[PDB]
């Protein structure tokens, strides 16, 4: 009923390993770019 | 190079500019650098040198940016930073 | 030429000190350049 | 307890935690946009800053220290006199539009 | 008077765009070989004795 | 070439604070491309004749190189499509995004078109669920007075579901996704006129950031998570969201005793099943989806988002819990006490949207003195 | 609006400018009849031919939809060739983007019609699929691999028919998107006109002037199409495709669809595999070179006698090649075809650019 049984699991192992690598790396790339905004500081200086 | 040569000599025109170049140069270089030396320094600059020196200071380096006024359109820093390469 | 003008044009005073020197004293002169900001003296 | 639940609600709503005043949170329709356009410089600039400060906190999923929260008792409607007139003017025009 | 690994990786590999790309091409072909061999070994070990490649010797001669 | 790629992406102004709930729009774009790509490749090996449809699908899964992964990616991708669709709609309701009337109403059309599209695709493998799904759903049209039955037979190309039906459904399923793509581009064009809403419901014009690189990288991160969810299903549990009965070829003489709809249609099926009247159930079904077009007219709050509205939030989660209840009921037999739970859940669904939420809105307005 | 209603148009464009809208109509017609045929067509080799006869014999009005689709493809090419001819003669090719997209459109329509012809799986369907895909085998080192990959096997078979239905199904919609881009680039400049002189001083609104003229043109297109469908549906077709595909036998007088005959004559004139394929590709791709070969100081051929004479020689030559493509590879047709093939490239690459320069000289500029 499922001749692809063993192959999908071997692939699934590779998918999990690749995601274990790519997810935190892309997340690191996301935080790198966003750091410009996350640490930005604002100040309001109206005339008075 | 020609623009720079002309700026250097035309700036040192009159006693005040020359006097200032003397006072400030002794404090900055520790000596007065003569025009003939500036000429030698300028003469040796060619396209290769300009590329290498510009790359060293401008290429993929983080800039410092200051804006004032109607600056809604001043690019985001990340975009400015990517413009450096 | 090579030297940029003291003040580049486009299109603050609140004290005596900053005001001294503002009064004109000689006829007007207008300059126009190829490479340098225009000026008007006096 | 309606006034009692009111102060409770105000804090539960929580826009005060981002430093916003109630009028800063109104949904902008054409009446509101006209009212904001009519605001005097200082009220307009203050509004802009409070909204900007709140959007910044929201982006960081953070809130202000409790001592900086807008206080229920000090929140006032700066927009009301302007919006009420804008609405009155539109109603008047709508009445006239009927023959 | 001595740099760090990342500083060296920066200077020789990442700075120039032509070299940042050659680095990825090369790294990709090397990673592919090591990753596939490694993951395949993990999979086959988790399933030791169950795969056709493990019992094949018993029937082969063809 | 530059512009409109761009000023329509690269320098597109975006709120600085949109959250992960705003990632579903791009995830839907990705689900659409995925379905289109895996779809075309499956269509290169699929044959629509009733004598060979089921067979061609097994041929894809057994003999075409990597045919199985493309097939299960298409099947599970349809599930991911709906998960994202429902998250996308939920985000819109909670944050008052529906006030962008054109964008919203086009969205309602998009939901209906994807539902119709997924329906027809499910019919293609010609298994038992394929056949009875084709039978039941097309028959919804028979509730139309005077011509209902005629419309059904016209759609079927005969007096019952047969060869003519399967062949035209392959054609409809083939083209509809591309029509969906064109409709989605219109969806986006209207959105661009206003730009995005944000969690606060307050205009973000005073704090916009460029879409690139902030949301381009955030969307890529989201795309990776979508792919992980999809592949966990394809590689570790490809049949989890499917139905065993569709592994049985279509049998026109016998409807499986525990027949049930695809999981993403269960809530609507529960609603229709709760009304012991033909036309009444069909109208309730249609209305359970079309009511989304009414949400904008039912908005009473002075505030756009539910972020600062406690009471509205409670009712919102009750609606979600209720849809979860209807989903569960749709998977249960029409027996006691499920018949009553489902009727209450069905009534509660329309009551929350038409009455309770608009009322919570007014009460909250009063509590804030405006 | 402003993309139609108030679109500025030259006051003097002639009937030769009607083919663009007629191509749009041919495309819509093919899409509409195509979808309806796809509702009854099955792509399995065991049933493809059968499903087509079923459409023509038992589906209500199936026969008219089918012959409208078949003859519609012929009308599509008549219009395409008229459209390209207008462009060459009047110098419309100077609108570079519009022109090059047009070349892509021609190739895509050719590829599209090729695949559709394979669908009924008759004899011509089968051998056309065989020959044309094999053009790729001329590609060194990997050519044969590309062919087997396209076929899904070592020969044209089931896998081929099924994917061709899918390709033929989607390509026309891609053509539609490419055509919309074709028009967008055109709109940046507006239309050229018979004089080749800017018409900005005399523009008229597209509506009502060209909307009514396009409708009149559409009526004439429909008359031509229906004369073929109702009075001679097989006139432009090939009897051999009424015979189911037979992989063991290639009909002795096999010949391409009439709109491919000129290119087939060119390929057949060269007794070398790679050479023939390169000449075939070049006979179409040379259209992309026309702009670079423009030497005249004037845009249109209206005021250029010598250029006009060479233009009609090219048309007469394509007519010659079309005739030769329909004849057996025997004397004296082999030589006439070789001369005609050489004349084709010679007129475009050398004689026309030269006439352009001579005309400039005669006008003293
Ligand atoms: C499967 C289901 C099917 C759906 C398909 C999947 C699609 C997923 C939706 C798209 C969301 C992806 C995304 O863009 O993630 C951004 C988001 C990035 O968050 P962030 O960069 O840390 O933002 C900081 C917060 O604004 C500020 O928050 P903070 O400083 O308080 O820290 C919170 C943060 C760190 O806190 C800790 O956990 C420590 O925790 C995380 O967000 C991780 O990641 C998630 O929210 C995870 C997604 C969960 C799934
Ligand atoms: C096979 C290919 C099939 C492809 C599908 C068919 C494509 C048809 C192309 C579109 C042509 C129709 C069109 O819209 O052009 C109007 C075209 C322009 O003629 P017009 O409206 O009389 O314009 C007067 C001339 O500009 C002023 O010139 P004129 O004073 O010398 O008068 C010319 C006119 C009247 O002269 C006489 O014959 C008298 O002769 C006719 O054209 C009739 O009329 C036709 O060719 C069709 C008339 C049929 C009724
Ligand atoms: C359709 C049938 C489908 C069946 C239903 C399946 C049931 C699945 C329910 C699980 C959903 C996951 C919920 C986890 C999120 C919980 C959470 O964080 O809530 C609090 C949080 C507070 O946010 P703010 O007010 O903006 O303030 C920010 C302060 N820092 O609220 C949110 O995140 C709101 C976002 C809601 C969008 C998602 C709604 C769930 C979707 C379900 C379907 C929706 C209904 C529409 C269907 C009509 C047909
Ligand atoms: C590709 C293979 C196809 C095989 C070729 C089939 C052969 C069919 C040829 C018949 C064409 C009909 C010709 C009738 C028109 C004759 C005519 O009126 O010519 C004179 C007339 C004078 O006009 P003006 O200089 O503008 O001055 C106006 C003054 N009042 O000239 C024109 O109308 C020029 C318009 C020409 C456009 C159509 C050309 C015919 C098309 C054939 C294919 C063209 C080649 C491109 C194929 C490359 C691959
Ligand atoms: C094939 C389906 C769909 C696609 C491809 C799609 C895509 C998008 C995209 C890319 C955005 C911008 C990013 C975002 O905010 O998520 C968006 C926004 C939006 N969509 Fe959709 N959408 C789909 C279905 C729907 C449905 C079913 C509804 C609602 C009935 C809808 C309502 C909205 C609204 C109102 C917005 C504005 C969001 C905001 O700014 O707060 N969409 N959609
Ligand atoms: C909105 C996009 C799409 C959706 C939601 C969708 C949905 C579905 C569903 C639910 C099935 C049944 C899967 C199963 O076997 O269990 C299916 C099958 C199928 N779809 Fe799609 N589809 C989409 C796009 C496409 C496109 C664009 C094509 C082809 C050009 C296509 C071709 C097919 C084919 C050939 C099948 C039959 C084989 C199979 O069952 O896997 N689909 N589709
Ligand atoms: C699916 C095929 C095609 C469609 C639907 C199409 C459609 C159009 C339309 C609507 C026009 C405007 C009306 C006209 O002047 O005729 C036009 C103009 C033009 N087309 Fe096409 N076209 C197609 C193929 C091509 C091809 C194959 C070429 C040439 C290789 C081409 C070259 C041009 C040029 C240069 C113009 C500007 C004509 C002028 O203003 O004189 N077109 N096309
Ligand atoms: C650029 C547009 C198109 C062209 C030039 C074209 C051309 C052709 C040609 C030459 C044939 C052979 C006709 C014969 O002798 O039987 C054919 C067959 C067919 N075409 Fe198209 N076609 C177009 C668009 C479409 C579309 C959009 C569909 C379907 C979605 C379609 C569906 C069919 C079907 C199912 C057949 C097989 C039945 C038959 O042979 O009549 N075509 N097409
Ligand atoms: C030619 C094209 C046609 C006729 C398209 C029609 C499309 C109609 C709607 O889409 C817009 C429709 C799919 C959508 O209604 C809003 C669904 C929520 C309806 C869900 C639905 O599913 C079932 C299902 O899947 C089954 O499977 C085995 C069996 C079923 O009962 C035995 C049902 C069922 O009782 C219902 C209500
Ligand atoms: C998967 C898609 C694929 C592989 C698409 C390939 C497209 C290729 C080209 O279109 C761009 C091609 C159609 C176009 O070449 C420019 C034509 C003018 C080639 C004309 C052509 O036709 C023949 C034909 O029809 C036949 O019928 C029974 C038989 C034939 O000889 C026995 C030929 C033949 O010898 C040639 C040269
Ligand atoms: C993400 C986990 C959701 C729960 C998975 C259960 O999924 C359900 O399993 C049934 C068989 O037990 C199937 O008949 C049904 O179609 C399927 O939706
Ligand atoms: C529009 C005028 C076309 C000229 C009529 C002849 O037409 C030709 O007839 C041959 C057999 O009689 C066919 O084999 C050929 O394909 C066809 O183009």
């Amino acid at each position: 009923a499922e001749p692809e049984h063993d192959h999908r699991k071997r692939m699934g192992l590779k998918m999990l390993l690749m995601m274990g690598l790519l997810l935190p790396l892309v997340y690191a790339m996301k935080r790198h770019k966003w750091s410009v905004l996350k640490s930005r500081k604002l100040a309001y200086r109206p005339p008075k | 190079k020609n623009l720079l040569r002309n700026a250097l000599v035309s700036h040192l025109d009159g006693t005040t500019p020359v006097c200032e170049d003397i006072g400030r140069s002794l404090l900055t270089y520790g000596r007065r650098i003569p025009l003939a030396e500036w000429e030698s320094r300028i003469a040796e600059v060619d396209a290769r040198v300009v590329r290498e020196v510009c790359s060293k200071y401008f290429y993929d380096q983080c800039p410092a940016v200051a804006g004032f006024g109607p600056i809604e359109q001043l690019p985001d820093y990340n975009r400015i930073r990517s413009g450096m390469f | 030429a090579a030297v940029p003008a003291t003040s580049e044009s486009p299109v603050s005073v609140l004290c005596r000190e900053s005001l001294r020197g503002q009064a004109a004293g000689r006829p007007l002169v207008a300059s126009v350049s190829l490479n340098v900001p225009a000026s008007v003296r006096y | 307890w309606l006034e009692g639940i009111r102060k409770w609600y105000y804090n539960a709503a929580g826009f005060n935690k981002l430093g916003l005043m109630r009028d800063d949170t109104i949904h902008e329709n054409d009446d509101v946009k006209e009212a904001i356009r009519r605001l005097p410089e200082n009220l307009y600039d203050d509004r802009v800053f409070r909204i900007k400060r709140a959007l910044d906190l929201s982006m960081r999923q953070q809130i202000l220290p409790k001592e900086q929260w807008t206080k229920y008792e000090e929140d006032k409607s700066y927009l009301e006199p302007y919006l009420k007139e804008v609405i009155r003017e539109r109603k008047e025009r709508e009445e006239w539009a009927k023959k | 008077v001595a740099p760090t690994l990342t500083a060296r990786l920066y200077s020789l590999l990442f700075r120039r765009t032509s070299t940042f790309a050659l680095t990825i091409v090369v790294g990709a072909l090397f990673f592919e070989r090591a990753f596939d061999q490694g993951a395949d070994a993990i999979y086959e070990h988790i399933n030791e004795g169950k795969l056709w490649k493990h019992i094949k010797h018993k029937y082969e001669n063809k | 070439l530059m512009k409109i790629v761009n000023n329509a992406f690269i320098d597109l102004p975006a709120p600085s604070n949109i959250s992960s709930w705003w990632n579903f729009g791009s995830l839907l774009g990705i689900c659409l491309i995925l379905q289109i790509l895996t779809g075309l490749f499956l269509a290169m090996h699929y044959t629509s004749d009733t004598t060979t449809a089921f067979s061609s699908v097994t041929h894809i899964c057994r003999d075409v190189n990597y045919g199985w992964i493309i097939r299960y990616m298409h099947a599970n991708g349809a599930s991911m499509f709906f998960i994202c669709l429902y998250m996308h709609v939920g985000r819109g309701l909670y944050y008052g995004s529906y006030t962008f009337l054109e964008t919203w109403n086009i969205g309602v059309i998009l939901l209906l078109t994807v539902m119709a599209t997924a329906f027809m695709g499910y019919v293609l493998p010609w298994g038992q669920m394929s056949f009875w799904g084709a039978t039941v759903i097309t028959n919804l049209l028979s509730a139309i007075p005077y011509i209902g039955t005629n419309l059904v037979e016209w759609i079927w190309g005969g007096f019952s579901v047969d060869k003519a039906t399967l062949t035209r459904f392959f054609a409809f399923h083939f083209i509809l996704p591309f029509i969906i793509m064109a409709i989605a581009m219109v969806h986006l064009l209207f959105l661009h006129e206003t730009g995005s809403n944000n969690p606060t419901g307050i205009s973000s014009d005073v704090d916009k950031i460029p879409f690139h690189p902030y949301y381009t990288i955030k969307d890529i991160l989201g795309a990776l998570l979508l792919i992980l969810a999809l592949m966990l299903l394809v590689l570790f549990a490809p049949d989890l969201l499917g139905d065993p009965d569709n592994y049985t070829p279509a049998n026109p003489l016998n409807t499986p005793p525990h027949i049930k709809p695809e999981w993403y249609f269960l809530f609507a099926y529960a609603i229709l099943r709760s009304i012991p009247n033909k036309l009444g159930g069909v109208l309730a079904l249609a209305f359970s989806i079309l009511i989304l077009a009414l949400i904008p007219l039912l908005h009473t709050s002075k505030q756009r988002s539910m972020m600062f509205r406690p009471l509205s939030q409670c009712l919102f989660w009750a609606l979600v819990a209720d849809l979860l209840t209807l989903t569960w009921i749709g998977g249960q037999p029409v027996e006691h006490p499920y018949i009553t739970i489902g009727q209450l859940a069905s009534v509660l669904y329309f009551l929350l949207i038409l009455v309770l939420m608009p009322t919570a809105g007014t009460i909250e307005n009063k509590l804030l003195k405006w």
